[PDB]
Formats: C-alpha cells, structure tokens, sequence
C-alpha cells in the first residue's frame, strides 16, 4: 500500500565504459517519461516571540532603515503582513517572513531559504503556540529530476551513481523490440556474488510476459528452474539472453545480452545537496 | 587505484592554489604523469582496471578479427594518429579484408620495444618452454616462424 | 551545419561538423568508404556531454581525388539513395 | 499515484487502457489474454499496467488549499 | 535494386521489409523516424487555480505526454527550421469525477488530443482546476515528448533445420505456433524469422552444426508504430524528405567551403 | 491591511488581521489553525 | 650537473612571479597564456638567468 521504487528493464552491459565501477547508464527518453521523478520538501518555521517589558517582534516587510536590512530584492514575493505567498517561484537567499525584533533601532530577523535551495512555496499555515505567541511554518518543495551522480540501488546491496545519460537512438535495442532502461556492469556480479539478483531478473520477465506477480518468499519461493522452464515455453531463450543490436552503428551485436526486469529504488543521497564550494 | 575510490556515492574535495609559487609547485611536483610507479613497491599504481583488461583480452585473443570499419572506427576514437591502414591480414569469405587484434594493438606501442614475459594464462608450460627455447637461442627468430609457434 | 576546418594539408582534410550527430556523420562515413579511391575515413565524438552534437570528421584519399570531391560526391549518392527509397515507399503503400 | 499516461520504455500510451483492464481482471479472466486483447506484446508495456498502484485515492482527502 | 515489401499493417502499426540498402541506411532512417520528425506537444502551462492534490508540475508533465494530433499540409513539417506557430488549449473544470484528456477545448480545431479517454487527475468535491496549455512543434531529439512513436528494424534471416535431426516435427511445429512462414526441402525445413526464433533448450546441442542462420545480405524487417499523432505512412515520407534535406545541406555547405 | 485566511478544519473563510488580533480563532468551528489561500494570478509553469 | 626536481619547481615559481610582477619575457609566446605557462617554455627552451647555490 506504500511502495517505494520502480521496476526498470535492465540489461547487464559494458556500454562506453561509463558505467565501470559501480556507475549505471540510465536513459534519457525514460528519465522525461517519468522514471525515477521525486520531490523535495522543506519546512521553515518563524515564531513571533515576545520578550521581556512587552517588547515583541512583529510580522511586516522591513524598512530599508532597518539594521541588518538586506536588498530590496528579496522581498519582492513577500504580502503585507510579511508572508509569502503561496505558489511562487522562490531561490536562493530569499526571504519566506519578513520579522523584525526589538533592538539589543529595530533589527531584521527574518527567515530565510538556505542559501544553496531553490523551489516553489507550497503552504503556509497560521496558528499560535502553547503560550499565545503567533506562529507559522512554510513548505517549499523542489522539483528534483535525475541528474549525474544519483545514487540509485537495487535490493540485493547493489548500490552506484549514474554516470551518464544517453539519448533513446544510441541505446542498443532487442529484436523484441525492448529497449532497456539502465545498463549495469557485468564486471559487478563475480565479485558480490549476487545471484538473487539475475533470478530475480528472469523472475519479472516471466511476471510482465505471463501478467501475474511471482512469489518470491525466501525458501518457499518459486525454484528458478521452474520459472526458466516457463520463460522457455512463453518464446524467450531459456537462459534470459537476446539478441541486441548496437545503436550507432546498428549492426548486431556478436554475444547475446542477457537482460530483464529488476526492482530499483532511487536513495535519498542526491548530489543536490552534497555540492557546496567555499570562496571566503 | 591510487584514490581508492569507487563510483558509488564517493566524493572528493578540490583545492585552488592561489599563489603563483603554489601553481608551479602543484604543477611540477604534483601531477598525475610523474606518480604512475608507485614509491611503495617500485612497480605501477596507475593503469587499467576491469574492462581495461577484459576488453583487451578480447582485442588480442586468437583468432580475434576486425572488418575495416571496425578497424579505422576504433583507430580514430583512440586517437591514433595515422592516415593509411596496414595490410589486411587474411580475407573474409566473400572477399572483405580483415585484420587481426595483434596488428592493431602493435600499431600503439614504440617503434623499438622489445620484450617476452608469461602471462596468467599460461596453462600448457610445454608451448611456453618451446617458444623460450627458440627465443632464447637466437634473440631474433625469424617472424614467421613465431607465428606457427604462437600461443596466448 | 557548418563546417569548421581543423587541419588542411595534402589529400588529407579534418574538420568539425557542428550541428550534427551519430545520425548523419555515420551515415556519411558508410557511404564514403564504399569509393576506391579513400585510403582512411573515420568519425568520432571526443566527448558526449561537452562535444554531443560536434562530431570530429578525417578523410585521407589517395591523391587521385580532393577530400571535398569524395565528400560532394557520397552526399550525392545519399541524395540518390533517399530519393529511390522514397519513390519505392510512396509506390509500396498504395 | 496515478496511472502513467505513457509506458516508460518506448513511450507508447497505455494511460486509457488501466481500468479497463482492472475491470476485467476482477471478472476474474485470464490477465495474459487481456493485456493480449488490449495490444501490450512487448513485457515493457505490460509492466507499467501490471504493478501500478492508485495512491490518488488515498492520498485525496487531506486538502490544503 | 532499392524495393520494400509491406508484411502487415494495422491502423497504429506497420511491418515492412527493406532490401537493397546498407546497415548505415537503415540505422539512419531508424534514428531519424524516432528523434527528428516533428509533432505538436504541449510546452507551457499557465494555471489559474489548481485545488487538486497533484502538484502544479506533474500535472504539466502529464498534460505534455499526452499525444496531439498534427496536421500534415499546412506546416512544411519536413523543414530543417520549423516554425514558432502556437496552438492554445485551455480547460476549465471542478466537483466531484474524473478529468479526462476529452475535456481540452483547443482554439484551433486542426489540433487536439488524439485519445480522449486519458485521464489527467481526480477531483474531489469543491476542487477546482483552470489553465491554458501552449503547444508548439519540436523534434524527438529535445524531448522526448515530441516523439511521433516508436520503431525498431531486425535482419532478415532464414533457419536451417536439417531432416536428420530426430523429433523436427515438434520445432515445425513450434515454428507454426510461433507464426513464422514455414517450408519444408527434401533434406531440410526452412523457417523465415519474421518474429524472433529462439530455439528451445533440449535442442541446443544441435546449434551450429545442424542448426545454422543464414543472414539474407542487406535485407532488413522494420517495425513501425504510431500514437495517432500522425498517419504511420507519412512519418516514413517525412524522414526521407529530412535525410534528403540534410544531404541538400551538406553539399550546399561544402561548396561553400570550397 | 485586513487579509483573507481559511480554516484549517472546516475549510471555510475567515479574516482577520495578525498584527492586531490578540487570539486567532475560526469564528465557526473554533479552530486554531488557519491557511494562506493561493493568489488569484496566473503563474507560468515549464512542462520539461 | 643534473636539476633536482625540487629546484627545478623552486624556479619556475620565481621565474613565473618575477614574470607576473612585470618582469620582460626573454622569448616570445603565444597570446592569452598566464605566466605559469610562460615559465616553463621558458625553462623548456633552456633560457633561464636564475641559477642554485648548493652547500
Ligand atoms: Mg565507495
Ligand atoms: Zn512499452
Ligand atoms: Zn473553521
């Protein structure tokens, strides 16, 4: 009821030789169609807190006066009462609710977006605290398309960023018509011994060409000798192999490849928010 | 190699030198060319990994053959300088000129290098101790007569 | 398109192909390789990211033709080419 | 959440084709005929209908304004 | 000599043979049917209210992945410079059901959406959705929303089973399930790969030996397919007359250089 | 100036204005939340 | 008489600030190139005033 994930056809590959060592070559037409699309959330809180002898701070779009007042520009997406609007294109540095406190005349205080963040402000709420202080909480979220140096994982320990994105037309396709989705290294699999992940693959073949799901439940699961016997009876080549042709030059490719479908899920450890770069 | 590094969500740090003293430092002392043999073991640190190595298995494998376009297509993205191709080894059936993976290979290396080691490949000592015999009594055997006697 | 000369020297000719990819410069090459008179011809793309649509072109006769001549001349037999296909297609369909 | 309106894989559309053969499937027919009846040869195809999941539903009755 | 021979067609999908053409030629028309020919997509949306639980974005993604028709003489969709012409379509709808792709008013009637069937987003009870979609022509090398479909080409190829090979009668059989043509010599049965033919695992022993391929020289079997944004034989004249165009270029180009 | 603002709960209309409103409260249900609702302009959004 | 490694940065270094600072060029070079660049063809043509004192 909550998945997390997408199933991906893959093909087990060296393609250009960006892919060795853990790297993964995803396609391009795929990533605009859909795949592995998320969002990003971020929520930043502003209380106006009152202070001792009745002074408060107070919500409202600073004069230029004020100390610690930064440009004029990032306050242009800012109402009246000092908060933002809704649905508005918002960037870096940029100022969510205009608060000014009392002075240690009057100082700037007011929150804003981390200075590497950027988005489109989804919600703003108004309420008070457990002390009758006002207090509001704004919602940004960030269209986050993949990118080089995702980091993407199946569910065998099989973890790499994506080194390169290439255009539908170089993809090498299959004489089914197939074109996969991803590229992994075949030098990977001896290394890690990970075998449940080529049964795996042979086990959403069978389950997308049959149309129901294979069970998979650890030793009760379906033996793989059976679901190799079914994909033999369905058409395909006993072993998950095909014969693929090169998308360049479009001859045919000598060995056959062996490919099929794999669960991957996309990790939370984006390349957005590792980049930072210090001049002074 | 020397990293350690593995394409798998590692990250790096970068340093600009500012001063001209620190470029010419980084410059002279610190680039990648002068540390491919490694100070700990004498030997190289730097060169091919994984598909390095079994693609160049592939290329030079007995009985291993390119058509011509596969020839000069793998020439120019190389990067080789050359302008004419070397004469075809062998012909296909219908009449297509090819060429072996060693010709190919050799068009990379020194014009005057010489030298003859054992591989991991080695699994029938007999041919290597044939062919050592035959190297070993004339230091310049004949090509020809390598070819007969040759062995991955 | 727009062709940017790199090197000139004698029956050998490299230039860049700007505005142009995997699709048409191995189409030309293919075409260029089936005349006698080309002793090398290749292609390639230096970088795909930075040089995707700027293929890198070397055309090597063997004297008794210019390189721009063999380049007019396989552009004319794709012409031919694509021009037959199109009539055998239009005829075909109906 | 919901349905994709293109296969991802060699973008063909089968948006249209989900409930339709939802609807069969309860019927309780043979999921291998249906997806044949409704064009989907190639298993790219067929994946995007047979593990979608419609969280549109679920997701609905928490407004925001 | 250049000929091509139609094996099925459909009404989304056709299945030809081309014969007489290089690899290149063939790899080329491939590519350029699937990321040069243009079409009509949807670019820029400009919402006025959106109370739906989707986001603003993914219900631009969705309404651009939605195939448009294209008209075919009005635009010289063959050009190496296509034109900025727009074409607007809008949508205003609310309460309770089910937007479907049907719902789209476009201002210009030669240009809509081709199945009305898709849906876009639920609404629940109050919800209101209004915008204006901005379509205009691209090529599949940008986006792949421009796509006009899908294709894909395979060799030309012909099995060899040899007679003394015990139990032929089951892959004759196997071969007529399968669909394949089908004819039998004296010594030897011929199959005709139309489809893919992969031979099963009890007869692998035989590969090679009694069992060979035999690859028919410069014959290839395409496969092209359609989401009805254009007719399936026209997008096969368009890129010829782009090839042809490109071609047109490059001489034009090199005479100038010379 | 006096701004538009919605519930949390009922989802009605309520307005008010923060810098002098001593308790915010929803007249109808009582609630303490209220939303900011979205601007009645058009904004533009790219479908890539 | 061989330069170390060391001296040999040592000079490029001095030769290449004293280029920056506004010292001439001794050979001509190509346009748009930093002093760093400059230094060492200059070293590479074997013109260099700046010589080592060892113990
Ligand atoms: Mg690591
Ligand atoms: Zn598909
Ligand atoms: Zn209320």
């Amino acid at each position: 009821d909550r998945p997390a994930g997408q199933n991906f056809v893959v093909a087990v590959l060296a393609y250009q030789g960006y892919n060795m060592e853990d790297a993964i070559i995803i396609n391009k037409a795929s990533i605009e169609r859909g795949l592995a699309r998320s969002t990003f959330f971020r929520t930043y809180e502003a209380e106006e807190k009152k202070y001792l002898g009745g002074q408060t701070d107070k919500f409202e779009i600073p004069d230029p006066t004020v100390r610690g007042y930064r440009g004029e520009k990032y306050y242009r997406n800012l109402d009246e009462d000092g908060l933002i609007f809704p649905e508005s294109k918002v960037e870096g540095k940029d100022v969510l609710v205009g608060r000014t406190s009392p002075p240690r005349e009057r100082r700037e205080t007011s929150v804003a977006v981390r200075p590497s963040e950027k988005g489109v402000v989804d919600k703003v709420i108004i309420t008070e605290t457990g002390d009758g202080t006002k207090l509001v909480k704004v919602t940004v979220r960030d269209l986050r398309i993949p990118e080089l140096g995702d980091k993407f994982a199946s569910r065998h320990g099989q973890k790499g960023v994506i080194g390169l994105i290439v255009p539908q037309e170089d993809m090498p396709w299959t004489e089914s018509g197939i074109v996969p989705d991803l590229i992994v290294n075949p030098h990977g699999i001896p290394s890690r011994m990970t075998v449940g992940q080529l049964i795996e693959a042979i086990g959403g073949k069978v389950a997308s060409l049959k149309g129901r799901r294979v069970d998979g439940t650890a030793f009760i699961g379906e033996p793989e000798e059976k679901l190799r016997k079914e994909l033999e009876e369905l058409g395909f080549k006993h072993t998950g192999r095909e014969i693929m042709y090169d998308g360049i030059t479009g001859k045919r490719l000598e060995a056959d490849i062996f490919i099929g479908v794999i669960y991957y899920q996309r990790l939370h450890h984006m390349v957005a928010d590792k980049i930072h770069a210090r001049s002074r | 190699p020397p990293y350690n590094a593995d394409f798998d969500g590692d990250e790096m740090n970068l340093h600009v030198p500012q001063t001209e003293e620190a470029q010419a430092e980084a410059r002279i002392l610190m680039e990648v060319q002068n540390h491919i043999i490694s100070p700990r073991y004498g030997g190289p640190i730097i060169g091919g990994i994984q598909d390095h190595i079994s693609g160049g298995y592939l290329l030079t494998r007995e009985g291993a053959y390119f058509t011509r376009d596969e020839v000069e297509q793998m020439l120019m993205f190389a990067g080789v300088d050359i302008t004419e191709l070397p004469e075809p080894d062998k012909y296909d059936e219908n009449g297509n000129p090819l060429w072996s993976g060693k010709t190919i290979f050799s068009l990379l290396l020194p014009e005057d290098l010489t030298v003859w080691y054992r591989n991991k490949l080695c699994d029938e000592p007999e041919r290597c101790e044939a062919l050592e015999k035959l190297i070993e009594e004339k230091l310049m055997p004949d090509p020809e007569e390598v070819r007969k006697l040759a062995y991955d | 398109m727009k062709i940017e000369v790199i090197k000139k020297e004698e029956n050998l000719l490299e230039f860049y192909l700007e505005g142009e990819d995997h699709t048409f410069a191995n189409l030309l090459v293919e075409t260029l390789r089936e005349n006698p008179h080309v002793k090398f011809t290749a292609y390639t793309i230096e970088h795909p990211i930075t040089m995707a649509r700027k293929p890198r072109f070397r055309v090597v006769t063997d004297g008794e033709i210019t390189p721009e001549e063999a380049l007019e001349e396989a552009a004319k037999k794709i012409f031919e080419r694509a021009k037959e296909v199109l009539e055998a297609w239009e005829k075909a369909v109906k | 959440m919901i349905v994709p309106v293109r296969c991802f894989t060699c973008g063909k559309v089968i948006g249209d084709k989900y409930y339709e053969f939802k609807r069969r499937v309860e019927a309780g027919e043979d999921p291998e005929k249906v997806l044949d009846d409704l064009g989907l040869e190639r298993y790219c195809c067929r994946r995007m209908l047979l593990s979608h999941v419609e969280l549109i539903d679920d997701i609905m009755h928490y407004r925001v304004y | 000599g250049i000929e091509v021979q139609i094996l099925e067609k459909k009404e989304d999908s056709i299945k030809f043979v081309l014969k007489g053409v290089h690899v290149s030629f063939a790899n080329a028309l491939r590519r350029t049917i699937l990321g040069e020919v243009p079409t009509f997509a949807v670019d820029e949306v400009e919402f006025y209210e959106n109370d739906s639980a989707l986001f603003d974005e993914i219900i631009a993604h969705r309404l651009a992945m939605i195939p448009l028709t294209t008209p075919v003489d009005r635009f010289e969709l063959d050009a190496l410079e296509l034109d900025d012409y727009t074409v607007t379509l809008s949508l205003e709808a609310e309460g309770p059901g089910i937007v479907y792709s049907g719902d789209l008013k476009s201002d210009d009637p030669d240009v809509k959406p081709v199945n009305p069937n898709i849906p876009i987003v639920k609404l629940a009870e109050g919800q209101r959705l209004v915008f204006n979609a901005y379509a205009k022509l691209g090529r599949g090398k940008d986006h792949a929303k421009w796509q006009p479909g899908f294709v894909y080409y395979k060799y030309y190829t012909i099995v060899h089973i040899s007679k003394s090979i015990p139990e032929w009668k089951e892959l004759k059989k196997l071969a007529k399930k399968r669909g394949l043509p089908v004819e039998e010599t004296e010594e030897e049965v011929l199959v005709t790969t139309i489809k893919p033919f992969y031979i099963p695992k009890d007869f692998e022993e035989y590969e090679g030996k009694e069992i060979w391929e035999e690859i028919v020289p410069n014959t290839y079997i395409f496969t092209v397919e359609t989401n009805g944004e254009l007719p399936v034989e026209e997008i096969v004249s368009i890129a010829l007359k782009i090839l042809m165009r490109k071609a047109d270029r490059f001489i034009s180009e090199l005479q100038k250089l010379t | 100036v006096e701004a538009v603002y919605r519930c949390f709960k009922c989802g009605r209309e309520v307005k008010l204005d923060l810098s002098i409103t001593r308790d915010l409260r929803c007249p109808y249900c009582g609630s303490k939340i209220l939303y900011k609702p979205r601007p009645k302009v058009p904004r533009r959004v790219k479908a890539i | 008489f061989k330069y170390t490694r060391f001296e040999k940065a040592r000079i490029i270094g001095a030769r290449a600030l004293q280029i920056s600072m506004g010292a001439p060029v001794l050979i001509d070079v190509p346009p748009g190139i930093t002093p760093l660049e400059a230094a060492i063809l200059e070293f590479e043509k074997g013109v260099i005033p700046i010589t080592v004192i060892r113990p």
